[PDB]
């Protein structure tokens, strides 16, 4: 009974952790995603000045 | 413990190869614009001036 | 910058760590009270600024870019370590960590267990997702080792390691079981089940259960060694253990054996043996002379206890039936509150008051004849004991100074007439040989058979060093005894002391205990006539 | 195992069972409905424990709303640990409506001293109705079983 908890407990601990790490993960890549779009966007849309010059 | 922190270092690897993959794309894509610009600006005055 | 550890990193660790496991952070969390540190995905390079830490048992500083094992030795606390994931290379340090029990190196660049031969204490082991190409290293701490190697390692190292992982190593992925099979025949159900395996078990020959055997057996013969050793030195013998290397160090005797080297060598030899056996013999009989005392002193113990228990239960009912009477005394006042002879109830708490006194005195007494029966227990017991036993190690300390000395006399004497048989020899080859090729060692011997008194004091020098240092030893090992026993006879008086003492004066505050609450019934009863103004 | 080798429940049997107390209200397979007073489980003092630190004894005197805790004594000891808790609190019933009362409820000891407390008031009382039931059917079978011979 003690070894079943204490492997659900570092079970518990081990996979939060990972659940922790998936989420900085995602949410780090959201915010890549984001500024380099708005970068993008900004370079992309900076043209039509070209098109109409 | 053991197979807990193969599992976290496996999926810490993946998630580095994926911003690595997100940053070289996003680079790639915003590396131009600003030179072809100032060329047609420079050539936008160049014009002008034979016309005047 | 590489993270190394700092007082405040360390304070905001145990912020994090606090905040956590929802612990009180108390604001004085010592510097130096730390057990179990966890300082994993910080990415942490070095181990520093331990001191203080030695007492952490459990370390967590996998998953990171560390790659040595260093600062953590110190922390020989570490039973629970694992540094595994990381940029590790080596195994270190842990030598002295030999109290590590779950010892984790995984996904690591360490290549062999090595400094774990100082870890044989480590049942648990992983060296996973390393760089290793064999689990031999493993079972070498088992008493295994491969045929065709000479190795001193005849005895297992991880005699309790159970827990083998070696998962995701290059080897490991190498067809796979091999290494789970020879490492258990050499060595958690996968480990019958690994037995199990035939072709891999005739692999090895010692198999598991004569290494439970031999364990037992060794265990066994290592705790009759060193009860044996524990009777020597509390006999304190085990001094005189250099008595027939004295003439080792008596030079003089090297200088007579150039006389006659066979003779001189053989008496030399039979003179170690005679004075090696007289040792055996006489500090053994203090071993056992000592046991005595060791007996003698844990009867006295038990005497100690036996009184001191029974004057805990005497003390412990009487304040039961002062308990019960001043039970009924507070019922009885209560109740009479419920009436308000508030004057009754005040000349009952002071005659309770007066029988706190009494029983003050009574109990200062009682523990007083618990001090006597004590000290008188240290009287007989010194008196039996010092007279008997240590008389009795007094006599035969001396009798194996006089035998070890008697074995100097006659290897003196021997050496004696060796020197004569070779001046007589010598004495008789000159007058009929006056040239043979200037030999040096019949230079040296021409030299002492001219030089008789040289030869001479060198032979009484090498029995005086001998005499000197036996006496000499013999003297401190009866001075060590002699300190052992006042050693012993002060322990036991400070014990009592400290028993005598932590009594006086709880004593003192059970009494104020007990006054305490006949004044706090006093005062009940006498503010209960002040409010029926 | 748990070290309580005695327990015992004192009863009122002035006390009607009242229904406000209904832990107060024990199940007596001889009385049947009477109201509890006192209970008392005596912890052995393990040797692996401090004896000033592992509750010698146990007092839930249920009226007194407050139990009586006395933790082992020592070599040379003679001053008893009577230690006298408040059981109003003791089962979480601080009411924290009560504005500026010192919050050591915030800090985890105060509760979990508690909730120890707690604790060993319902594994008393329910340990003495479950050997009441157990009594119960033992001499239940034992008078309802026929005489019959070897």
């Amino acid at each position: 009974e003690a070894r079943a908890a204490m492997i659900k407990q570092l079970e518990d601990n081990k996979n939060q952790k990972i659940a922790e790490i998936i989420k900085e993960h995602t949410q780090k890549y959201n915010d890549i995603k984001n500024y380099y779009s708005e970068i993008t966007a900004t370079n992309l849309d900076y043209r039509k000045t070209l098109k109409n010059e | 413990e053991e197979r807990k922190n193969l599992h976290i270092n496996e999926l810490m690897n993946n998630h580095e190869k994926a911003f690595a993959e997100l940053k070289k794309y996003y680079n790639d894509i915003t590396a131009e614009n600003l030179n072809l610009i100032k060329a047609h600006k420079e050539k936008i005055a160049q014009i002008y001036a034979n016309i005047q | 910058d590489p993270r190394v550890i700092n007082e405040q990193l360390i304070l905001d660790a145990v912020k994090q760590f606090n905040q956590e496991n929802n612990k009180i952070t108390t604001e004085n969390i010592i510097l130096q009270q730390l057990r179990q540190l966890q300082l994993s995905f910080k990415n942490i390079l070095k181990i520093q600024h331990l001191q203080g830490l030695e007492r952490l048992e459990k370390l967590q500083l996998d998953n990171n870019i560390i790659e040595k094992i260093e600062n953590i030795d110190h922390l020989v606390n570490l039973k629970w370590l694992d540094l595994s994931f990381n940029c590790i290379k080596k195994i270190e340090g842990l030598d002295k960590l030999k109290e590590l029990t779950d010892l984790s190196l995984f996904n690591n660049y360490i290549e062999k267990i090595e400094g774990l031969h100082n870890n044989t204490k480590l049942n648990v082991f992983s060296i996973g997702n390393n760089r290793l190409k064999s689990y031999e290293e493993i079972t070498l701490y088992f008493g295994y080792k491969p045929r065709g190697e000479e190795g001193t390692n005849d005895r297992p190292e991880f005699k309790r390691l159970q827990v083998l992982n070696v998962s995701g190593n290059p080897f490991t992925k190498d067809k796979e079981n091999e290494y789970k099979n020879h490492i258990i025949c050499a060595i958690e159900g996968d480990r019958q089940l690994i037995r199990q395996d035939e072709q891999i078990s005739n692999s090895y020959n010692f198999t598991t259960t004569d290494y439970y055997q031999q364990m037992q057996a060794q265990e066994q013969k290592e705790e009759m060694d060193r009860q044996t050793l524990k009777k020597k030195k509390d006999a304190r013998m085990d001094i005189l253990d250099n008595l027939k290397d004295e003439y080792l160090k008596i030079e003089d005797l090297q200088r007579v054996k150039i006389i006659k080297p066979n003779q001189i060598n053989e008496e030399i030899e039979k003179y170690c043996g005679k004075i090696n056996d007289h040792v055996v013999e006489m500090q053994a009989a203090v071993i056992q002379k000592h046991q005595l005392i060791l007996q003698e002193m844990s009867k006295t113990e038990v005497s100690y206890k036996e009184q001191e228990a029974l004057h805990e239960k005497e003390t412990l009912q009487i304040l039961k039936e002062f308990e019960h009477e001043k039970k009924v005394e507070f019922r009885n006042w209560e109740k009479e509150a419920a009436n308000g002879d508030a004057k009754k109830e005040e000349s009952r708490l002071k005659t309770l008051l007066q029988k706190t006194t009494s029983l003050k005195n009574k109990l200062m007494d009682i523990e007083i004849q618990l001090v006597e029966e004590l000290e008188a227990i240290f009287t007989d017991y010194d008196t039996k004991k010092k007279e008997t036993a240590w008389k009795d190690i007094e006599e035969i300390i001396v009798l194996g100074q006089k035998k070890i000395e008697e074995e100097n006399v006659k290897f003196y004497s021997n050496l004696n007439v060796i020197k004569n048989k070779e001046e007589a020899n010598y004495n008789s080859t000159q007058q009929q040989q006056l040239e043979e090729e200037n030999n040096e060692e019949d230079d040296e011997k021409a030299s002492l058979l001219e030089n008789k008194e040289q030869l001479a004091q060198m032979i009484g020098n090498i029995k005086e060093t001998l005499i000197d240092s036996h006496t000499k030893i013999i003297l401190s090992a009866q001075m060590e005894l002699q300190k052992d026993l006042a050693e012993y006879a002060k322990q036991q008086k400070n014990k009592m002391y400290e028993r005598n003492r932590k009594n006086i004066s709880q004593i003192i505050a059970q009494i104020d205990a007990y006054q305490t609450e006949i004044n706090e019934k006093l005062k009940q009863g006498d503010d209960e006539s002040d409010h029926e103004n | 195992d748990d070290r309580v080798i005695y327990r015992s429940i004192r009863f009122d049997n002035k006390r009607a069972p009242s229904s406000q107390n209904n832990d107060k209200v024990f199940q007596d397979n001889h009385v049947g409905d009477v109201q509890i007073t006192k209970m008392t489980q005596k912890f052995e003092k393990n040797p692996h424990y401090p004896a000033n630190e592992q509750i010698q004894k146990m007092v839930i005197d249920l009226i007194k709303d407050k139990v009586i805790v006395y933790y082992h004594m020592n070599d040379g000891e003679i001053t008893p640990i009577v230690k006298i808790y408040p059981r109003d609190s003791m089962h979480g019933f601080a009411k924290l409506n009560e504005p500026g009362g010192d919050n050591k409820i915030d800090d985890p000891l105060v509760q979990l001293e508690n909730t120890k407390m707690v604790n060993l008031e319902k594994d008393c009382l329910n340990q003495l109705k479950q050997q009441e039931k157990i009594a119960r059917d033992d001499e239940k079978t034992i008078r309802e079983g026929e005489i019959r011979l070897e």
